[PDB]
């Protein structure tokens, strides 16, 4: 129903940084072919110092991008990367374990400001409460950028420099952030009040994505990696599984309304009624925002079971049919990692190191 | 907002048929 209390949303934290002193490497580059890009370092010098203390607002992804875009201009006039000769130690922060992580390669320095730029994203996407069609609309679209971010940084930057940016993980990253937005998305088609058919296709590609998600969070080595987060991050992610596949069947069940098939009605609202219930009993311990989505919904599912099966008992007497009879749910993807384009003159400006003569 | 309009597209697109 469309006045359903939301759900929560997962986002990750940003990587801390150590140094990347890359001035001294600069300047002695450069003196080898007067005074050595000296004004030009000290503005990358404050654009880093910028970044890794970045505002955590929607300004501060601008902040991101532009230091991002700079330091692939960098890279293409200073060799920087592995094995290069102006190469320097970068040093992060791996999350999971809190260990420092150093490579001597300016692209390990690109994929943690792109690591935390989708961070940001996941971030602000989860703040708004999403009551409001824009704010359904706004915490999408971040999510969709996070996944972007996360994306693009998974295939371009496959050395996997350390643990917390490996391709399973990163995989993860993508489908919990792809779920989340599809799962606003099923919100907004809610308030929009489309045609229960497509509501239900909307909320069953929720489910899918979710189940990528567990199933990445079920891997016992990538389990053990995280620790409680994986814990904390596959409570809320197996419950929500069911309790999207509930909103489908719910929606499945009006469709059967609307078409008069009231032996289908009652066997998609059970349905929903069982998944429902399966959620509730995973959804124990969690905070009362998950428990009011659940109780509100279940008031619902509730009532318009007990009708249909009145209804069918009393009047229309019709089969109820097995599920697996029945055509299932196709989920319907809206949703995809926005391309991130790091060289985009839009959000980088002018090459900080442009040289005339 | 250019960005949400992107993102919004396939969304758009399923509903208006």
């Amino acid at each position: 129903m469309e006045a359903v209390p939301r759900m929560p949303m997962i986002w990750l934290d940003l990587k801390e940084a150590g140094d990347f002193h890359f001035q001294p490497a600069v300047k002695k580059f450069v003196l080898k072919a007067p005074e050595a890009y000296n004004e030009e370092l000290k503005k990358l010098e404050l654009l880093r110092q910028n970044a890794v203390r970045v505002p955590r607002d929607f300004e501060g992804c601008s902040v991101l991008r532009k230091y991002l875009g700079q330091l692939h201009y960098l890279q293409s006039r200073v060799p920087m990367g592995s094995g290069q000769e102006a190469a320097v130690p970068v040093t992060w922060t791996e999350i999971f374990s809190g260990k420092s992580v150093a490579h001597e390669d300016i692209k390990y320095e690109q994929a943690c400001i792109l690591y935390n730029l989708g961070a940001l994203h996941s971030m602000l996407g989860a703040m708004d409460k999403r009551v409001s069609e824009e704010g359904m609309k706004v915490s999408c679209t971040h999510f969709q950028c996070a996944a972007g971010a996360f994306a693009y940084l998974r295939e371009h930057f496959p050395q996997a420099y350390s643990v917390d940016m490996s391709r399973q993980i990163l995989t993860l990253n993508v489908n919990l952030m792809l779920g989340q937005a599809q799962e606003c998305l099923l919100e907004k088609s809610m308030l929009d009040n489309r045609k229960s058919f497509l509501v239900a296709r909307i909320s069953a590609q929720v489910v899918d994505y979710y189940k990528e998600a567990c199933r990445a969070l079920e891997n016992p080595d990538t389990a053990s990696l995280l620790g409680r987060i994986q814990k904390d991050w596959k409570k809320l992610v197996q419950m929500k599984i069911y309790y999207f596949a509930a909103v489908a069947h719910l929606h499945m069940g009006k469709q059967a309304e609307e078409q008069q098939k009231f032996g289908e009605r009652v066997a998609y609202f059970q349905s929903a009624l069982d998944k429902l219930n399966e959620a509730i009993k995973l959804a124990k311990g969690q905070p009362d925002t998950v428990q009011d989505a659940l109780r509100f919904t279940m008031d619902v599912i509730g009532g318009k079971y007990n009708s249909a099966k009145k209804d069918n008992d009393f009047i229309y007497h019709e089969a109820v049919p097995a599920l697996d009879t029945l055509q299932p749910v196709k989920g319907a993807p809206l949703v995809k990692p926005l391309p991130v384009n790091p060289t985009d003159p839009a959000v980088t400006g002018p090459d900080i190191f442009a040289k005339l003569v | 907002n250019v960005k949400v309009l992107e993102a919004l597209e396939l969304y758009n697109k399923l509903v208006n048929e």
